[PDB]
C-alpha cells in the first residue's frame, strides 16, 4: 500500500557493499526529511512507510529526531496501523519534549476512554515501557479501575495486570492499596486462567509486600490448585499445552504459598500432603507420551513443588522419596538434567533429617564430578557435601577435594579451599592432623591465600595449645623444604619464632643456621612480610641468646639503615637501638608469648557469603 | 622451542593457527582472543604475559600475528623471526591479506614447520627455496638440495647468467633534522642506507670504497669527483650491515667482504648524527598578543645552490585555532590554507637554492592559554630533493666475476643521492 | 590451497561423497575441508579410516597434509596411530633425505612408548647419517622425544651420540644440536651437557664467525653457561666479540652483551679495549633505539638495566631520551625517566622547563610521574628544590588531587631528606585533609602528624576527627596512626593519654594481625613502663636513606643478567617470578 | 523477568532484539557479540539457558536462528523452554515455511505479536489455537 518502505526493503536488503547501502539511506533520506522537511507529509501510505522506515532504521542503528508530535498524528491518524506504528515508536523510541508526552498521555487516557480492547492494550503496553512516572501518577488507581471495577475479559485485563506490575515493581510508590483482596482472589477463583496467571504474577508481587494480607487466599487457593493438580486438561483445551496442568498458573501459586510457613495445618494442609502424594505418585510413572517438553514441564513443577516441601523438612516420608527421586534424578544422560538435580539437591542439601541418606550418594558425586568435564554441576556437588560434610567424611573429602582442586580454575580454587578449610574448623578436632592438612594445602600454592586465612590458622594455632611443639617441629620441617612460599614463610616463621623453642633438642634446630637462611629470604619478599620477619628476629635472642651477637652484627646492615620507607627504617630502629643499646631486661619484659587470640566468630564465613553471589 | 602462532584478523578469529607445543591449548587460544583481540581498554603492548604466560602479539598490518609461549626467550629474536617471516610473504607474494594467505596455505605451512620446527626456527636463507618452495626430486636435485643445504652460500647464488653485468645504486639520505625555532640545529644527523639493484651473471663477492676517516677524497669515475678534504665525511657514527658482509674481516682490517645477491636488496644502511647541510634558514616563531591574538613570524630564507631545484614546495604553518582576524604576508609561490588543521599551507610550486619567502601571520583568539594552553605544532617544510647531504660518496667500487670472464670494465655501475627531508619541523 | 572454512550440517556426509570419489580432484578440496576443520578446532578423526585408505598414495602435498592431521589429530587419538607407523617407516626407506626428514619430524612431533622402538635405530641411522636434513631433524626430534621418558638407557645412548654430534661439522645439523643441548639443560639434573672445553670453545666460535644468526645466538647462550676461569681467555673471547657487531642484531647483540657483563667485572685499566668497548658502545645502543618501537621498546627496559648496573658515559646521550609529541605515551615515559636517571646539570633549567611544559600536557599518568620525578630532583642537588617547590606548589593550585596525591609522598620523601624548611606548606596541607584517597598521601600526611606534632598544636582536633577511620583501612595506615600518636604523646604527653588508651584497646582488641596487637603490647610496655626512655630511640633523629630513587635489588639485577637478552631480565620480574 | 529477546541469524546479526529494560548501545552491543560468541563457541550437549556472568539467557539455537530470552536467576528455565518452543510453532504455522525474507519484510508482524502474548518482561499469553484465531483475525488490522 506504500511503495518506497517495500520497495527499499527489497533494494537495500539486495545491496551489500555498505557504501551501496548507505547510498539508498542518504535516498530514503532525502525522500523522507525532505517529505517532511517539505514537501507535506500525506496521511495514509505516506506517513505509514516512511514511520515504519523510520522506525525499523533507528533499530538499524540509527534515530528519529522528528515526527513524533506527527507520531501523535499517527496517533491521531485514521488506520489503526499508524496509530499502532506509533504506539511502537514512541514505545520503542524513548521520548523528550514532555509537550510531546503530554499529547501522549492525553492520547493514552482517550484510548483508555475508547473502551474497546486494542487501544487500551496498546496503551498499556507503551505505559509499561515508556514509563513515564507521569503514567502511574494519572493512573495510581486509574490503571486499578482498568484491572477491576469493570471486570470484562481475560487478554486487555492481564495487559493491565502486567502494566500496573511493572509500575508497581518500578514504582509502588505511586500504588495506594487500602484493601482489594476479595478481588484478586475471586479471580484466583476464575477458571478463565487467563488473567488468573497475570494476576498470581502481581498477587504474588503484593504478597511479597504482604504475606499477612492473604490467608484468605490459602484456603481457595490449595483447593483450586489441587483441583488443577487433579484436573489436568480434559478441558479448556487451549489453557492445555501438551496436556500438562496449568504449569505456569501452578508453579505460580506453588512459589507464592512458599513465601507462607511451612505445613502446620491438619486439614488443608492435608490436602495439601494429598497434593504431594498425588504430586511425586504421579512424576514416578514413565510417559505413555514420547516428547521432552512433558517431561519439561513435569520436571519443572517438580521442582516448584519440591521447593515449596524444601526448607521445612518435617516430612520424613516425603524426604525419603525426595531423597530416591533425588537418586534416580543424577543419572540422566543430559548433563542439564543432573545439573538442576544437583541444584535441587545441595538446596535440599542442609536436611538434618536426610543429612544421612545424600551422604549414601558419596561416592556417587565422587567419580561423577571426577568423570565430569564440567564445573558448574561440580560446584552444585560441593554445595550439596557441604551442608552435609562432617568429620568422617571429611577425611577422605580432604584428599579427592584436594586431588581434584590441583587441576581448576583459579578464584574458584580460592573459594573452595577457604570454604573446605572453614569445614576442616567445623570439625577440627584432630588438630594435629588438621595441621598437617594445612601444611598440605600451602605445599600445593601457599602463594594465593588471602591474609585472614592463615590469619585464622595461626590464631588457631595460639588458641589450639596442644600441638605447638607438633606444630613448631613441622613447621621447621616446612622451612627446610627447599622451596618458597611467602605465605607458608611469614606463618611458620612467626610461628618458630614464638614455638622454635618447642622444637629445640634437635641438630637441625639451630637458630644460628635458620637464621641466616631466613635472612637470605630476608629481603627477597613483600614488605609486610619483612615487619613480620622482624618480630620474628626480635623474637629468636629473647628467645635463643646464642644467636645474639651475630644477630646483633647482621642488623646493623646499611640495608636496614637505608631501607628507603618510613617504616621499615623505625620498625628496624626500635629493635636496633633496644638491641645494640640494651637494657638486656626490657627484652624479655616486653616479650610475651601472645596468648591465644580473644573469642572471635571467623568472619571468614561471611566473607565467603558476600562473594557469594 | 615455542608453540602456537597464530595470524589474526580484525574480527578476531585465525588467519592460521599455526602451532609447535603440546602445552598450547585450546582453551588458551580462545582465551587470548577474547581478552587482547577483545579489550575494553585500548593500550597495550606487541609482548603480553597472561598468568605467567607470554604472547607477542602483534598487528603487522590490519592483519595481526600471535606468537603465544610459556617459554623464557629472547623476545628480540622471535620478533626477527615475525619480522622475516611476514617479509618472506610480501617478497613471495606481494600483499598480504585474506587470499594471499589462502591461496598459499600450505607453502605457508610447510615452510612454517621448517623454517620453525616446534619453535625451533630455522633458517630462511631461501637461497633456493622459491624454486622447490613454489606455490618430485631427482638424484641431481637430491644430491644439489643437500649440498646447498649443506653449503655455506646463501642469496641466491648458485651461479647465474645475465646478458649483462650491471648495477644501479640508490643513495637515500633521511633528514634526521630538528632545529630550534629560534634558529638552532636541535637534531642535525642523517639515516641513510645502501640499496643495491643488480643484474649480475655468476656468484661475484665485491667489494666498494666509501671516504673514510676524511672528508670524502670503467666508463664513468665521477661528475662530482671526489675533491681532496671535499663533501663530509665522517667515521660512520653507526654503519649496519647484512648477511652478506664479513665484520670479521672489517674490524681486523675496518672492511667486511659481501658476496652480494642479484636483484635489488640493501647492502648496508648507515647513520651519521653530525656533519650535515643546511637546506634553508628558517625561523619560524609564534607570539602572543594578551589572549586575544596568537601571532606567528615565519621567515623562510631558503639556502641551496639556485641551481638546485626543489619543488611542489608545501610548508606546513599551523594557523592559531581561534581565528577572528587573519594577517596575511605573501612573497613567492601559492597562498594555501588548511582548515581541520588550522595551518597555513604557504604551497610553493617550486624553489631554487639560496632563496628567501616570509609569511607573517596574526590569527586572532580567545582565551584558552591556561594551566592547559596552545599546542606549538613545529612548522615544518615539506618538498621534493635529491642530494647527497654529506656528500660521502663512492670512495671507489671493487665488483667482479672472478670464476669465468666478466671483469670488473665487464660490469657497469651506477647510483643515485636521494637526500629526504620531510624532518624539518619546529615552532616550538 | 584456496580458502575453505567450512564444516558443518550434514557436509561432513558431503565430505564423505567427495571422499566416494578416489579420483584426485574431491579428494583435495575434501582434504581442504579438513583443514578448514582442522584450523576451526573441529575433529575430523572419524575420517582416519577415508583418510587412511585414501592415504595409499605418493604425492608430496597429500603426504604433508596427511603428515599433519594424523598427526595433531592422533594427539587427540592414540589408539589409530597403528596406521601411522608404517607409512612412516616407508618413508625412512623414501631415499629422499628431505622427505624422509619431514616423515621423521612428524613422526617425532609425537612420542608414546612405541613409535619410539620403530625409530630407535633408523633414528640411530639418522645420527649415522649425512644429509643436514635427515640429522638435523633427527636432533630435533631427539629433543622432542625429551619431552617425555628422557630418562631411558635408549634415550640415553640416543644422548651420547648426539653428544659426541656436538662435534659436527655440518652448520645445519651442529648449529640445532647446539640449539637441541642447550634446551636440554632445562632438564634438571643440573649436570647437563659436559663437553665443554677451550678448543671446543674455540671451534664453536669460529663456527658462530661461520654459521648462522640461530647458531651463533645458540653458541651465546651456551657461553652465558660457561664459565671461564680468567679474563685472559674471557680477552681474547671478547675479540670474537669484536665482529659481532651490525647484524640480524636485537638478539645477538642483547645476548652478546649478557655474555660481556659476564666478564666485564674486571677494570678499564686491566685492559682498555674494556674501556675501548664502554665508549664504542653508546651509538650502537643508540641504533638500539634507533631501530624499530618494539626493539627500542625492549632496548629501553635493558638500558634502565643497565644504568642501573653500570652508570657510566651513556650520562651524555640523554639525547636519545628527548621526547617528541609523535613519540608514544610509555616510551616517552621511559625516555623522561632516564633523562632523569641521566641527570644534566647542565640541562637541569631547560630540563625543568620542558617538564613544567610537559605537566602542561594533556595526560594524568606522565604528568603524575614527572612530579615524582621532579621531586627527586629536589632529592637531587638542592638549587632545583626551589623551582621544584614554586612548581609543585602552583600544581597543587591546579587543585587536581590525584597530582596532589602523589605528590604529598614526593613532598614526605623530600622532607625526610629535608626536614624544617618548608613547613609553611604544612599549613595548606591542613585544608588538604578532605580529599585524603591515598594510602600513601595519607600516610603522608599522618607521617606530618608525627613528625610535628609539637609544632602542631591544631593536632588535637583533626587527630580525633581522624579517629574516624580505624576500621576499613590498610593496616599501614593505622600503624602510622599509632605511631604519629606515639610521637604526639612522647613530645606532649599532656594530652595524648585518652587517644594512646582508647586507640590501643581499639587496635588490640579490633585486632587481627599479632604484629600489630603486640606492637600495642610493645607501646604501653614502654609508655607505661618508660616513655622517659622511650624518648631516647623514639624522640631522637633516624638518620636517612641518601638518595635511593628507585634503586635495584643487585643480586635480582646480578642474576638477571643470565636474562638481559631474554624475557625474564626485559620484563624486569625474576624469572622465576613465571613459570 | 525477560529482560529482553534477542534473535540472530546464522549470519550472525541479530535478526531481532526486543527489550524490556532501559538497556543501551553499549550494553545492547555487548550482549548480542557475547551472547553470539558463545552460542558459537556453544557445542550440541549444552542446554537452553546459559549464565553469563552475572545471570542466565534462555537462549534457542536453530540451524539459521538462533532465540535469546534473558531472565535472571530463578525462572523455571523448562517452562520458558516450552513457550519458545510454542511461539516458534506459531510463526512457522502462520509464517507457513518463513525464510529471513518474509521476516525482512514481517519483522513488525513478528514483533508485534511477541508483544500480544508476552508482555512487561512476562508470558502476556500462552493459548495456541487462540493465538492463532486472534493473530489472523488481527493480521487484518489496518
Amino acid at each position: 500500500g506504500m511503495r518506497g518502505l517495500a520497495v527499499f526493503i527489497s533494494d537495500i536488503r539486495n545491496c551489500k557493499s555498505k557504501e551501496a547501502e548507505i547510498k539508498r539511506i542518504n535516498k530514503e533520506l532525502a525522500n523522507i526529511r525532505s517529505k517532511f522537511k517539505g514537501d507535506k507529509a500525506l496521511d495514509g501510505y505516506s506517513k505509514k512507510k516512511y514511520v515504519c522506515k523510520l522506525l525499523f532504521i533507528f533499530l538499524l542503528g540509527h534515530d528519529i529526531d522528528f515526527g513524533h508530535m506527527e507520531a501523535v498524528n499517527l496517533l491521531s491518524s485514521n488506520r489503526y496501523t499508524e496509530k499502532q506504528i506509533g504506539y511502537l515508536f514512541i514505545s520503542v523510541l524513548v521520548n523528550s519534549n514532555s509537550e510531546l508526552i503530554r499529547l501522549i498521555n492525553n492520547a493514552i487516557k482517550n484510548d483508555l476512554a475508547s473502551r474497546n480492547p486494542t487501544f487500551m492494550g496498546l496503551a498499556l503496553h507503551c505505559i509499561a515501557n515508556v514509563g513515564s512516572r507521569e503514567m502511574a501518577e494519572a493512573f495510581a488507581g486509574e490503571i486499578p479501575k482498568i484491572l477491576v471495577a469493570g471486570d470484562t475479559m481475560d487478554s486487555v485485563k492481564q495487559s493491565a495486570a502486567l502494566c500496573l506490575l511493572r509500575l508497581y515493581r518500578t514504582s509502588p510508590d505511586l500504588v495506594p492499596m487500602g484493601d482489594w483482596t476479595s478481588r484478586v482472589v475471586h479471580l484466583l477463583n476464575d477458571q478463565h486462567l487467563g488473567v488468573v496467571t497475570a494476576a498470581t504474577s502481581l498477587i504474588t508481587t503484593l504478597a511479597q509486600k504482604n504475606p499477612e494480607e492473604f490467608k484468605t487466599s490459602v484456603s481457595l487457593a490449595v483447593s483450586r490448585l489441587s483441583r488443577i493438580v487433579t484436573s489436568a486438561s480434559t478441558d479448556l483445551q487451549d489453557y492445555t499445552y501438551y496436556f500438562v496442568p496449568a504449569p505456569w498458573l501452578s508453579v505460580k501459586l506453588l512459589r507464592l504459598l512458599q513465601c507462607y510457613p511451612p505445613p502446620e495445618d491438619p486439614a488443608v494442609r492435608g490436602r495439601l500432603t494429598e497434593c504431594l502424594e498425588t504430586i511425586l505418585n504421579k512424576a514416578q510413572e514413565p510417559p505413555k507420551s514420547k516428547k521432552v517438553q512433558h517431561s519439561n514441564a513435569k520436571n519443572a513443577v517438580l521442582f516448584e513443588a519440591i521447593s515449596l516441601i524444601i526448607h521445612h523438612d518435617s516430612e520424613p516420608n516425603l524426604l525419603v522419596r525426595a531423597c530416591n527421586q533425588l537418586g534416580q534424578f543424577l543419572q540422566h544422560r543430559e548433563t542439564n538434567l543432573r545439573y538442576l538435580a544437583l541444584e535441587s539437591m545441595c538446596t535440599l542439601a542442609s536436611s538434618e533429617f536426610s543429612h544421612e541418606a545424600v551422604k549414601t550418594h558419596i561416592e556417587t558425586v565422587i567419580n561423577a564430578l571426577k568423570t565430569e568435564r564440567d564445573v558448574s554441576v561440580r560446584q552444585r556437588a560441593v554445595d550439596l557435601l557441604y551442608a552435609m560434610c562432617d568429620r568422617s567424611n571429611a577425611q577422605q573429602i580432604v584428599a579427592e577435594m584436594l586431588s581434584y582442586l590441583e587441576t581448576a580454575d583459579y578464584s574458584i580454587r580460592e573459594e573452595i579451599v577457604l570454604k573446605v578449610a572453614i569445614l576442616a574448623e567445623k570439625y577440627a578436632v584432630d588438630y594435629t592432623w588438621y595441621v598437617d592438612t594445612i601444611l598440605n594445602l600451602i605445599r600445593i600454592a601457599g602463594d594465593y591465600v588471602s591474609e585472614e586465612v592463615w590469619y585464622r590458622v595461626i590464631q588457631i594455632v595460639i588458641n589450639r595449645d596442644d600441638v605447638q611443639g607438633y606444630a613448631a617441629k613441622t613447621v621447621f620441617e616446612a622451612l627446610q623444604a627447599p622451596a618458597c612460599h611467602e605465605n607458608l614463610v611469614k606463618v611458620g616463621g612467626y610461628i618458630l619464632g614464638e614455638f622454635g623453642n618447642l622444637i629445640a633438642g634437635d641438630p637441625r634446630s639451630s637458630p644460628l643456621i635458620q637464621f641466616n637462611l631466613l635472612h637470605s629470604k630476608f629481603h627477597l619478599c613483600s614488605v609486610p612480610t619483612r615487619a613480620l620477619l622482624l618480630s620474628t628476629y626480635i623474637k629468636f635472642v629473647n628467645l635463643f641468646p646464642e644467636v645474639k651477637a651475630t644477630i646483633q652484627d647482621v642488623l646493623r646492615s646499611d640495608s636496614q639503615l637505608k631501607n628507603a620507607d618510613v617504616e621499615l627504617q623505625q620498625r628496624a630502629v626500635e629493635y636496633l637501638r633496644l638491641s645494640t643499646v640494651a637494657s638486656t631486661d626490657i627484652l624479655a619484659t616486653v616479650l610475651e608469648e601472645m596468648p591465644p587470640f580473644p573469642e572471635r566468630e571467623s568472619s571468614i564465613l561471611a566473607k565467603l557469603k558476600k562473594k557469594k553471589g | 622451542m615455542i608453540g602456537g602462532l597464530f595470524i589474526y584478523n580484525h574480527k578476531g578469529e585465525v588467519l592460521i593457527s599455526r602451532v609447535y607445543r603440546d602445552d598450547i591449548g585450546r582453551n588458551a587460544v580462545d582465551a587470548f582472543r577474547v581478552n587482547v583481540i577483545h579489550a575494553r581498554q585500548q593500550v597495550r603492548s606487541p609482548v603480553t604475559n597472561i598468568a605467567r604466560t607470554s604472547f607477542f602479539h602483534v598487528k603487522r598490518s590490519n592483519i595481526w600475528l600471535a606468537a603465544v609461549t610459556k617459554q623464557n626467550v629472547n623476545a628480540a629474536m622471535v620478533f626477527e623471526f615475525l619480522y622475516k617471516m611476514c617479509d618472506v610473504m610480501a617478497a613471495y607474494f606481494g600483499k598480504i591479506s585474506e587470499e594471499n594467505i589462502k591461496n598459499n596455505f600450505v607453502l605457508i605451512y610447510e615452510l612454517l614447520d621448517e623454517i620453525l620446527d616446534f619453535g625451533y626456527p630455522q633458517n630462511s636463507e631461501t637461497g633456493a627455496l622459491k624454486t622447490f618452495i613454489t606455490q618430485h626430486q631427482t638424484k641431481e636435485e637430491q644430491s644439489q638440495i643437500t649440498s646447498q643445504v649443506t653449503g655455506q652460500i646463501g642469496w641466491r647464488r648458485e651461479g647465474i647468467k645475465y646478458r649483462r653485468n650491471e648495477l644501479f645504486l640508490d643513495v637515500l639520505e633521511s633528514v634526521n633534522l630538528l632545529m630550534s625555532p629560534q634558529g638552532q640545529v636541535l637534531s642535525a644527523h642523517v639515516s641513510g642506507r645502501v640499496v643495491m639493484k643488480s643484474y649480475l651473471s655468476g656468484m661475484p663477492e665485491c667489494k666498494f670504497g666509501m671516504n673514510d676517516k676524511i672528508v670524502i677524497e670503467s666508463m664513468e669515475q665521477k661528475l662530482i669527483s671526489e675533491e681532496d678534504l671535499g663533501k663530509q665525511s665522517i667515521a660512520i657514527d653507526d654503519c649496519t650491515f647484512h648477511q652478506c658482509v664479513r665484520l670479521s674481516k672489517f674490524d681486523s682490517e675496518r672492511s667486511i667482504s659481501f658476496i652480494p645477491p642479484d636483484g635489488e636488496f640493501e647492502l648496508m644502511r648507515y647513520r651519521t648524527t653530525k656533519d650535515i647541510i643546511l637546506p634553508f634558514r628558517v625561523i619560524p616563531l609564534v607570539r602572543e598578543v594578551g589572549r586575544t591574538k596568537l601571532e606567528v613570524k615565519v621567515v623562510i630564507k631558503s639556502n641551496f645552490k639556485p641551481s638546485l631545484l626543489a619543488q611542489k614546495i608545501e610548508v606546513r604553518i599551523p594557523t592559531p585555532l581561534n581565528t577572528s582576524g587573519v594577517q596575511v604576508i605573501c612573497m613567492k609561490g601559492k597562498a594555501k590554507y588548511k582548515a581541520s588543521e588550522n595551518a597555513i599551507v604557504w604551497k610553493i610550486k617550486r624553489m631554487a637554492g639560496m632563496k628567501e619567502s616570509q609569511i607573517s601571520a596574526e590569527i586572532e583568539l580567545l582565551p584558552t592559554n591556561d594551566k592547559k594552553k596552545w599546542a606549538r605544532p613545529p612548522i615544518s617544510m615539506n618538498f621534493e630533493v635529491p642530494f647527497a647531504p654529506s656528500g660521502l660518496k663512492v670512495r671507489y667500487l671493487k665488483v667482479f666475476e672472478p670464476k669465468l670472464n666478466y671483469s670488473d670494465h665487464d660490469v657497469i655501475k651506477w647510483v643515485r643521492y636521494i637526500g629526504r627531508s620531510g624532518i624539518y619541523e619546529t615552532r616550538c | 590451497s584456496k580458502y575453505f572454512t567450512t564444516n558443518k550440517k550434514g557436509e561432513i556426509f558431503e565430505l564423505k561423497a567427495e571422499l566416494n570419489n578416489e579420483k584426485k580432484e574431491k579428494r583435495k578440496e575434501a582434504v581442504k575441508k579438513v583443514i578448514a576443520a582442522m584450523t576451526v578446532g573441529k575433529d575430523v578423526s572419524s575420517l582416519f579410516p577415508d583418510v587412511v585408505n585414501c592415504m595409499q598414495t605418493d604425492n608430496l602435498e597429500l603426504k604433508k597434509l596427511v603428515y599433519l592431521y594424523l598427526m595433531n589429530y592422533a594427539k587427540s587419538q592414540p589408539d589409530m596411530a597403528i596406521m601411522a607407523v608404517n607409512s612412516f617407516v616407508k618413508d625412512c626407506e623414501d631415499p629422499n633425505p628431505l622427505i624422509r626428514a619431514l616423515a621423521v619430524r612428524t613422526m617425532g612431533c609425537i612420542r608414546v612408548d612405541k613409535i619410539t622402538e620403530y625409530l630407535c635405530e633408523p633414528l640411530r641411522k639418522c645420527l649415522k647419517d649425512e644429509d643436514p636434513y635427515v640429522r638435523k631433524t633427527a636432533a630435533v626430534c631427539v629433543a622432542k622425544l625429551h619431552d617425555i621418558n628422557a630418562q631411558m638407557v635408549e634415550d640415553q645412548g640416543f644422548l651420547d651420540s648426539l653428544r659426541d654430534l656436538i662435534a659436527d661439522s655440518n652448520p645445519m645439523v651442529v648449529a640445532n644440536a647446539v640449539a637441541a643441548l642447550s634446551e636440554i639443560s632445562e632438564s634438571h639434573p643440573n649436570s647437563n651437557l659436559l663437553d665443554l672445553n677451550p678448543q671446543n670453545i674455540n671451534k664453536l666460535l669460529t663456527a658462530l664467525n661461520e654459521c648462522t644468526e640461530w647458531g651463533q645466538i645458540f653458541i651465546l647462550d651456551c657461553l652465558s653457561n660457561y664459565n671461564p676461569k680468567d679474563d685472559r681467555e674471557a680477552q681474547s673471547i671478547c675479540e670474537r666479540v669484536t665482529p659481532r657487531l651490525s647484524h640480524a642484531n636485537s638478539a645477538v647483540v642483547l645476548s652478546a652483551v649478557k655474555v660481556l657483563m659476564k666478564f666485564l667485572e674486571l677494570l678499564p685499566k686491566d685492559s682498555d679495549y674494556y674501556n675501548m668497548l664502554l665508549k664504542k658502545l653508546a651509538p650502537p645502543l643508540v641504533t638500539l633505539l634507533s631501530g624499530e618501537p618494539e626493539v627500542q621498546y625492549v632496548a629501553l627496559r635493558n638500558i634502565n638495566l643497565i644504568v642501573q648496573k653500570r652508570p657510566e658515559i651513556l650520562k651524555q646521550e640523554i639525547k636519545v631520551f628527548f621526547v617528541k609529541y609523535n613519540d608514544p605515551i610509555y616510551v616517552k615515559l621511559e625516555k623522561l625517566d632516564i633523562m632523569i636517571r641521566l641527570a644534566s646539570q647542565a640541562n637541569i633549567a631547560q630540563v625543568l622547563a620542558e617538564l613544567k611544559e610537559y605537566a602542561t600536557e594533556v595526560d594524568v599518568d606522565f604528568v603524575r610521574k614527572a612530579v615524582r620525578a621532579i621531586g627527586r630532583c629536589a632529592i637531587k642537588v638542592e638549587q632545583s628544590a626551589e623551582r621544584c617547590v614554586s612548581t609543585l606548589l602552583d600544581l597543587i593550585q591546579t587543585k587536581v588531587n590525584y597530582v596532589v596525591q602523589e605528590a604529598i609522598v614526593v613532598i614526605r620523601d623530600i622532607f625526610r631528606k629535608y626536614p624544617n624548611k618548608y613547613e609553611s606548606i604544612i599549613a595548606t596541607l591542613c585544608e588538604n585533609l578532605d580529599s585524603l584517597d591515598e594510602p600513601d598521601a595519607r600516610a603522608a600526611m599522618i607521617w606530618i602528624v608525627g613528625e610535628y606534632a609539637e609544632r602542631i598544636d591544631n593536632a588535637d582536633e583533626l587527630l580525633e576527627s581522624f579517629l574516624e577511620g580505624f576500621h576499613d583501612e590498610s593496616t599501614q595506615v593505622q600503624l602510622t596512626l599509632l605511631t604519629a600518636i606515639v610521637k604526639l604523646f612522647l613530645k606532649k604527653p599532656s594530652e595524648t593519654q585518652e587517644l594512646v588508651q582508647q586507640v590501643l584497646s581499639l587496635a588490640t582488641q579490633d585486632s587481627d594481625n599479632p604484629d600489630l596487637r603486640d606492637r600495642g603490647y610493645i607501646y604501653w610496655r614502654l609508655l607505661s613502663t618508660d616513655p622517659v626512655t622511650a624518648k631516647e630511640v623514639v624522640l631522637s633523629e633516624k638518620p636517612l636513606i641518601s638518595e635511593e630513587t628507585d634503586l635495584i635489588e643487585p643480586t635480582l639485577l646480578d642474576e638477571l643478567i643470565c636474562h638481559i637478552g631474554s624475557l625474564a631480565s626485559v620484563y624486569h620480574k625474576p624469572p622465576n617470578a613465571f613459570v | 523477568m525477560i529482560r529482553f529477546i534477542l534473535i540472530q541469524n546464522r549470519a550472525g546479526k541479530t535478526r531481532l532484539a526486543k527489550w524490556y529494560m532501559q538497556f543501551d548501545d553499549d550494553e545492547k552491543q555487548k550482549l548480542i557479540e557475547e551472547v553470539h560468541a558463545v552460542v558459537t563457541v556453544r557445542d550440541a550437549k549444552h542446554t537452553n539457558f546459559v549464565e553469563f556472568r552475572n545471570f542466565k539467557i534462555i537462549y534457542r539455537r536453530y540451524a539459521g536462528l538462533y532465540f535469546c530470552i534473558c531472565v535472571d536467576v530463578n525462572d523455571n528455565n523448562l517452562a520458558y523452554l516450552e513457550a519458545i518452543h510454542n511461539f516458534v510453532e506459531v510463526l512457522n504455522e502462520y509464517f507457513h515455511n518463513v525464510c529471513e525474507l518474509d521476516l525482512v519484510f514481517n519483522f513488525y508482524k513478528v514483533y508485534t505479536v511477541v508483544d500480544e502474548m508476552f508482555l512487561a518482561g512476562e508470558i502476556r499469553e500462552t493459548s495456541q489455537t487462540k493465538v492463532l484465531k486472534q493473530l489472523l483475525m488481527l493480521q487484518s488490522l489496518e
